[PDB]
């Protein structure tokens, strides 16, 4: 069968899985940023933004 | 002219103080042979500010805006007490009773909570 390096060759003569597997891709992409961005407020203390701002 | 507990319940209007005509700039005589009181002191705050606690220490902390969050629960009413006359013609008020304290919370950006008892208290 296909080698495991070339599982997602399946996708290449197959336009709507193709479109499908860039949708989950985006899925997941946008779902890192939300939980990225939620992390980040769990854990930023907002109160100093002169010696302790973001970028520390 | 005047509003019953039936007109007044859940308006908001009992945590309010009364108010005066913009007409009210007169002035009231006080003689010095006579005893007063203040039958009735009401305090109604409108603003909580909270005292920001720097890292700093250099450069003053300012008093900052806060959200009060136990509702329209704030206002000291009802309050009593002597008004005595001095003999330099100050008038000096002395409480003496009243529903002279509310405990307050007021919430600060980013979620401290700090209650108070807010109070005139003796
Ligand atoms: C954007 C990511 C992505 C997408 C859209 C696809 C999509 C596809 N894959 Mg590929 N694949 C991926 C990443 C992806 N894969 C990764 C990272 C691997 C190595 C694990 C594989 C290995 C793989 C194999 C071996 C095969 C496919 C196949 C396929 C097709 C059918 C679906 C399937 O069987 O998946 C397989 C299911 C997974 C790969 C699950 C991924 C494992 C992750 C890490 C678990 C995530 C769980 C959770 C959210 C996070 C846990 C993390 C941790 C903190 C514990 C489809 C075209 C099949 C096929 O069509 O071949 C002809 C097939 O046999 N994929
Ligand atoms: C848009 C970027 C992109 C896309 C869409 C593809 C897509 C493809 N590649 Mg190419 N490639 C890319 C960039 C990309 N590649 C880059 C940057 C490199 C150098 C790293 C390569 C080097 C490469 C080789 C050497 C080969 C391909 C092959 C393939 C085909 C099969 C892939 C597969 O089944 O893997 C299946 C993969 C797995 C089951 C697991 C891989 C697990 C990796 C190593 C670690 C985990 C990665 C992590 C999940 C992803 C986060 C990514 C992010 C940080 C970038 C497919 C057409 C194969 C081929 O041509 O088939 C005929 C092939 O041999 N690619
Ligand atoms: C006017 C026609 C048109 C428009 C507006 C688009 C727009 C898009 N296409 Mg292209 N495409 C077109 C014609 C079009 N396409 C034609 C005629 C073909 C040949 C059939 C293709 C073949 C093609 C492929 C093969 C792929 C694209 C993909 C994409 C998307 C990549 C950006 C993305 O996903 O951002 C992120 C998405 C958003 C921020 C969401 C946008 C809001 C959506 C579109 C509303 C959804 C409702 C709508 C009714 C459903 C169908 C939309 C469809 C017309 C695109 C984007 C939505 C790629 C994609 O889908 O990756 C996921 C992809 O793989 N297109
Ligand atoms: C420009 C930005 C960009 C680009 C071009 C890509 C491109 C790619 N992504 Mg996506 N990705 C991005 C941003 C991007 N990503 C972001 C911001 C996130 C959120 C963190 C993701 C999350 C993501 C996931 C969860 C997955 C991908 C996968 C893929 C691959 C799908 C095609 C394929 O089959 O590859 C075949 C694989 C390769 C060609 C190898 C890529 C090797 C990368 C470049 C370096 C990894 C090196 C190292 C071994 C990582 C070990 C990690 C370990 C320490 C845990 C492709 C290389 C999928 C994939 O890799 O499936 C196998 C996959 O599962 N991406
Ligand atoms: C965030 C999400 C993360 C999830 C991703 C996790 C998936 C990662 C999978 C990676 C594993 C791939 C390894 C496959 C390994 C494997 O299948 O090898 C054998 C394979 C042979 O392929 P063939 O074309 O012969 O196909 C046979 C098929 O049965 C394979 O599917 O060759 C390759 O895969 C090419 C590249 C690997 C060559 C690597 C050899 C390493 C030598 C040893 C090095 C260590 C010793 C060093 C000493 C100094
Ligand atoms: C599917 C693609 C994946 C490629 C990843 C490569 C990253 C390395 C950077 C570039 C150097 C490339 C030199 C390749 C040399 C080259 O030309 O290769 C091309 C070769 C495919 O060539 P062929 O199609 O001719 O097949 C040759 C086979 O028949 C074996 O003989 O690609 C692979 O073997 C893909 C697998 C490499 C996999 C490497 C190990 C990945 C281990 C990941 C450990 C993950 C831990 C995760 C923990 C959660
Ligand atoms: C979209 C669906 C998913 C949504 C759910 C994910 C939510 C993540 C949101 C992060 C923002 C809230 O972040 C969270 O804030 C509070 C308030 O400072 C912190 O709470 C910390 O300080 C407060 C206030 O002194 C203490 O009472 C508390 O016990 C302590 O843990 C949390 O440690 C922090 O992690
Ligand atoms: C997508 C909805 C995410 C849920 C948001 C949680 C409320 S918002 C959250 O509030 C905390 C307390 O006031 C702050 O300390 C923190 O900075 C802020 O991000």
């Amino acid at each position: 069968g296909l080698p495991w390096y070339r599982v997602h060759t399946v996708l290449i003569n197959d336009p709507g899985r193709l479109i499908a597997a860039h949708l989950m891709h985006t899925a997941l992409v946008a779902g890192w940023a939300g939980s990225m961005a939620l992390y980040e407020l769990a854990t930023f203390d907002p109160s100093d933004p002169v010696l302790n701002p973001m970028w520390r | 002219q005047t509003l019953t507990y039936d007109d007044i319940v859940g308006t908001g209007l009992a945590n309010k103080c009364p108010t005066l005509d913009d007409t009210a700039r007169g002035a009231y005589p006080i003689d010095s042979s006579q005893t007063y009181r203040i039958a009735r002191l009401c305090l109604q705050p409108t603003t909580f500010l909270v005292k920001e606690e720097p890292k700093n220490k250099r450069q003053e902390a300012e008093f900052v805006p806060t959200k009060l969050v136990t509702r329209e629960t704030t206002s000291l009413d009802q309050i009593q007490g002597e008004l005595k006359v001095n003999s330099d013609g100050s008038l000096t008020f002395v409480e003496e009773d009243g529903i002279d304290f509310q405990p307050v919370t007021v919430q600060m950006a980013g979620g401290e909570r700090i209650p108070l008892l807010f109070t005139v208290k003796n």
